[PDB]
């Protein structure tokens, strides 16, 4: 199934495709996108300058949700 | 508690 | 047996306890590993630390064939 990136910005604005999210909404912005599909591949995309706790509150989110398939883009 | 993660290139 | 590369806030960086750049970690690496990528790399990081900089660390090991990475 087609992944779905996840980008934040520097301002730790965050985004799953298009879509505007934060850490209490990104799972249900995400499970719109892959109809709960656990073995879609989440591509990870940040501005050079996100620093690794943002990084880790996010990719916390996705594990805890059981998305486990993540690639980090750079 | 890690995070497996692939870097794609 | 697997191994922690550990990045702090000045950018400084270890491989187990040994100081390591990105031009000598993965002679560091192989040191520990006799070469064996399938050894699991346990990145660790201060909270600060920017994500162009792991990203660095990252493309060095894949380049290197470790590809077995989780993050810590």
């Amino acid at each position: 199934e087609k992944p779905v990136y996840l980008s934040v910005k520097a301002d730790n604005s965050m985004f799953i495709g298009n879509d505007p999210v934060t850490d209490e909404t990104m799972i249900t912005a995400l499970n719109a996108l892959t109809e709960g599909k656990k073995d879609t591949t989440i591509f990870f995309r940040a501005d050079k300058t996100v620093d690794y706790e943002t990084l880790m509150k996010v990719m916390d989110t996705l594990h805890q949700a059981g998305y486990l398939k993540i690639g980090l883009v750079g | 508690q890690p995070i497996s993660v692939t870097m794609v290139t």
